[PDB]
C-alpha cells in the first residue's frame, strides 16, 4: 500500500466483498436501405462469403445469434447477418478483444420504421484485482 | 441485494439469521444491537454483515415477467 | 504431558476457550495459519445449472453456493478430485446435490439450504450434509422465489483447501492473546495521560500474577504461555478442527522429510 | 485474467520438485534449501526449533516474492554437522511436540462436558 | 420443452416462424426474447 494505495483480504474478496456484476447491451439493426435489398440475420456460409472475422460460427444458432446461456470470449461473434451484392458478404458484430462472460440474454423487436432490430445483453462477474481502482 | 451467507473476514455463518432479526425486532420491540446479541454476534466485523446490509431483493421481486 | 501443556477453561458445540503452556511462540502461529488456510473440507466447485428464472444471475447463486457449510467428520477417508481417477468426478471424486424449486404461493418462497437433495453415492460417509444450526431448521437462505419463478441445477461438492478458495475453510474466527501486560515488552503503549487507565486490561489477567512494579525488566524472559479461543463454522467440530490441523501440520512438515531422503539418490 | 491459478500456490507444477539443496558461496559450510509451494507457517517454524538447537550458527528463512510461493532457508553449523541432519532433528522434534500436543488436548477434551 | 423465443409480459413458450414479423399473439405487444440453449454452463462456483 503506497503513495495512496491499499492492500485487500484475498479471502474477502473470495468470499464475495467487492465484486461486481458488469453488463454490456450490444445493439444491432438490418433493412437500413430498403428497395427489397435487406441484410438478413443468419449464421453465414464461408464460401464465396469472404468479410467473415477471425473469430468462427460454430457457436451461431440457425438464425444468426446465440442463446442467454452460452459463456463467450475473445472474437467470438454474437449477431452474424448478412448483406446482399448486385452472394453475400458478411456484417457480423463480434465481441470486444478484451472482455468475456455470459450472455445473459438476447431481444429482437421492430422498429418504428419496421426494421428488425436486435439488443443483446451480455453478463460478467468481475471480481476485484489486483490494480483496479478504489 | 440478498443477505450475505458469512461475514467476509471473520467467516462466522451469518445467512441464517437474517429472518430471525427481522422477527427479532418485530414481536419482542427490541433495539438492532440486541438483537444481534441474541444471535451471538459479538465480533462487529460479523455483527457489521446484516446490520449494513439492507435485502433489496425484495424490490426485485414484485416485478412480474 | 511430555512437552506442550494445554488446559482448558470453557467449551462448547462451537467454541472452545483454553489456556495452551509451554511451547514456543510461533507454534502457535504456524497452527491457527494451518487451520486456516490448510486444512482440507468439502463445498462447491462446479454447478450444471439446468434452468434459472430467478431474479439473481447464477453466477450470484453459484457464488453463495460454494459457501454452504458442508459437513466433512469423515473426510479423510474421500480423496482429493485432483488426486482421484475418476472422470472429472465420480463417487469417489465428489458428492452431487441437485437442487429445485418453484413458486408454490403468491407469498414469496425462500429456498433454504435444507432444501438441497443428495444425489451421489455414500458408501457410509459421513460427507455432504449441509449442517444447519438455526432454530427454526433452515440454515442459509440463497435466493426468493416469486409464484412465477424457478430455480433448477445441480452442485458438484468437491474435496478442497482453504489455500485454494475460502470455501474450504473451517474456522475463519480465532481468538488469540498471550500477553496480559507486555512483560515481554513487544509492544509500546500509546497513551494520552496513562497508559493504564486509557487502556482496557486483559479479561485473562487473572491466572496470570500482575507485575508488582518493584522489579527491573526482565531481560531473559520469552513467550510460552497463551490464551486462545476457537469458534466452529459447522463444518467440522472444534475438537477435530485443531486435531485435523495438527495433523495437517505434522504431514506437511514429513513431506519435507519424504522428499529429503528421496533426494538422497543413488 | 492474469492471476496465477489458486492451485499453483500448494500444488507444485511441472517440473518443480519440492527441495533443492544449494552450497552457499563465499562462506564456511553452509546451504541454502529452496522450498516450493510453502507459506511462512512451515518456514518460521522450522527456523524456531532450529534455532532451539545449540549446536546450529545460522538459520533464516526470507520470502523471496510473496507474489509466489517459495521461500529460501539458509543454514550454517560447526563443522562435522551435516545441516541437513540438524533440519532433521528439528522437523522430528516438531513432530514430536506435536503429537504430545494432540494426546494432551484430546485427553483435556474429553472430560469437558457441553 | 422446446421454446424458441418468448416474451416479457407474458412468459408464453412461442416457437416462431421464418419470415415473420415480431409481435406476441396473446401479449399483443412486440418485444420478445431468445431462450436458453440447451447446453448447460460449466461454472467455477469461486
Ligand atoms: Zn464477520
Ligand atoms: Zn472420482
Ligand atoms: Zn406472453
Amino acid at each position: 500500500n503506497q503513495e495512496d494505495s491499499m492492500i485487500m483480504n484475498q479471502s474477502s474478496i473470495d468470499r464475495g466483498l467487492f465484486r461486481s456484476l458488469f453488463f454490456r447491451s450490444y445493439m444491432d439493426q438490418e433493412k437500413k436501405y430498403g428497395m427489397s435489398i435487406t441484410e438478413t440475420f443468419e449464421k453465414p456460409q464461408r464460401t464465396n462469403t469472404l468479410r467473415m472475422k477471425h473469430g468462427t460460427y460454430d457457436k451461431l444458432d440457425d438464425d444468426g445469434l446465440i442463446a442467454p446461456g452460452v459463456r463467450v470470449s475473445g472474437e467470438d461473434v454474437i449477431i452474424g447477418k448478412t448483406t446482399p451484392i448486385s452472394s453475400k458478404r458478411d456484417a457480423s458484430t463480434p465481441l470486444r478483444s478484451t472482455e468475456n462472460g455470459i450472455v445473459d440474454q438476447v431481444l429482437v423487436t421492430t422498429n418504428q420504421d419496421g426494421l428488425k432490430f436486435v439488443k443483446v445483453r451480455v453478463r460478467t462477474t468481475k471480481i476485484p484485482q489486483i490494480g483496479d481502482k478504489f | 441485494m440478498i443477505v450475505p451467507v458469512r461475514c467476509f473476514s471473520c467467516g462466522k455463518v451469518v445467512g441464517d439469521k437474517w429472518e430471525s432479526y427481522l422477527n427479532l425486532l418485530q414481536e419482542d420491540e427490541l433495539d438492532e444491537g440486541t438483537a444481534l446479541s441474541r444471535l451471538g454476534l459479538k465480533r462487529y466485523c460479523c455483527r457489521r454483515m446484516i446490520l449494513t446490509h439492507v435485502d433489496l431483493i425484495e424490490k426485485f421481486l414484485r416485478y412480474n415477467p | 504431558e511430555e512437552g506442550p501443556q494445554v488446559k482448558i477453561r470453557e467449551a462448547s458445540k462451537d467454541n472452545v476457550d483454553f489456556i495452551l503452556s509451554n511451547v514456543d511462540l510461533a507454534m502457535a502461529n504456524s497452527l491457527r495459519r494451518v487451520m486456516i488456510a490448510e486444512i482440507p473440507t468439502l463445498a462447491i466447485d462446479s454447478v450444471e445449472v439446468e434452468t434459472n428464472t430467478t431474479v439473481l444471475a447464477d453466477e450470484f447463486i453459484a457464488h453463495r453456493l460454494g459457501l454452504i457449510p458442508l459437513q466433512s467428520m469423515d473426510i479423510e477417508q474421500l480423496e482429493y478430485s485432483r488426486d482421484c481417477f475418476c472422470e472429472d468426478h465420480c463417487d469417489k471424486c465428489s458428492v452431487v446435490l441437485t437442487l429445485q424449486a418453484f413458486g408454490e404461493s403468491e407469498s414469496t418462497t425462500n429456498v433454504y439450504s435444507k432444501d438441497l437433495v443428495i444425489v451421489s453415492n455414500l458408501m457410509g460417509r459421513n460427507i455432504g450434509h449441509p449442517i444447519i444450526q438455526d432454530k427454526e431448521g433452515n440454515g442459509v437462505l440463497i435466493c426468493k422465489l416469486r409464484k412465477g419463478q424457478e430455480l433448477k441445477l445441480t452442485c458438484v461438492a468437491k474435496k478442497g483447501i482453504a489455500k485454494e478458495h475460502a470455501k474450504w475453510g473451517p474456522a475463519a474466527a480465532i481468538e488469540f492473546e498471550y500477553d496480559p501486560w507486555n512483560k515481554l515488552k513487544h509492544t509500546d503503549y500509546w497513551y494520552e495521560q496513562d497508559s493504564a487507565k486509557e487502556w482496557p486490561q486483559s479479561k485473562n489477567c487473572e491466572y496470570e500474577d500482575p507485575p508488582n512494579e518493584g522489579d527491573p525488566f526482565d531481560y531473559k524472559a520469552q513467550a510460552d504461555t497463551f490464551y486462545m479461543n476457537v469458534e466452529s463454522v459447522g463444518s467440522i467440530p472444534v475438537d477435530q478442527v485443531v486435531v485435523r490441523g495438527i495433523d495437517t501440520l505434522q504431514k506437511k512438515v514429513a513431506s519435507i522429510l519424504l522428499a529429503l531422503t528421496q533426494m538422497d539418490q543413488d | 485474467m492474469n492471476a496465477p491459478d489458486r492451485f499453483e500456490l500448494f500444488l507444485l507444477g511441472e517440473g518443480e520438485s519440492k527441495l533443492k539443496i544449494d552450497p552457499d558461496t563465499k562462506a564456511p559450510n553452509a546451504v541454502v534449501i529452496t522450498f516450493e509451494k510453502e507459506d511462512h507457517t512451515l518456514g518460521n517454524l522450522i527456523r524456531a526449533e532450529l534455532l532451539n538447537d545449540r549446536k546450529v550458527l545460522f538459520a533464516a528463512y526470507k520470502v523471496e516474492h510473496p507474489f509466489f510461493a517459495r521461500f529460501k532457508l539458509r543454514i550454517q553449523t560447526t563443522e562435522g554437522y551435516d545441516p541437513k541432519d540438524a533440519l532433521k532433528n528439528a522437523c522430528n522434534s516438531i513432530i514430536n511436540k506435536l503429537g504430545a500436543l494432540k494426546t494432551n488436548f484430546e485427553t483435556e477434551w474429553n472430560l469437558q462436558t457441553l | 420443452a422446446t421454446l424458441k423465443y418468448i416474451c416479457a409480459e407474458c412468459s408464453s413458450k412461442l416457437s416462431l416462424s421464418r419470415t415473420d414479423a415480431v409481435r406476441c399473439k396473446d401479449c399483443g405487444h412486440r418485444i420478445l426474447l431468445k431462450a436458453r440453449t440447451k447446453r448447460l454452463v460449466q461454472f467455477e462456483a469461486r
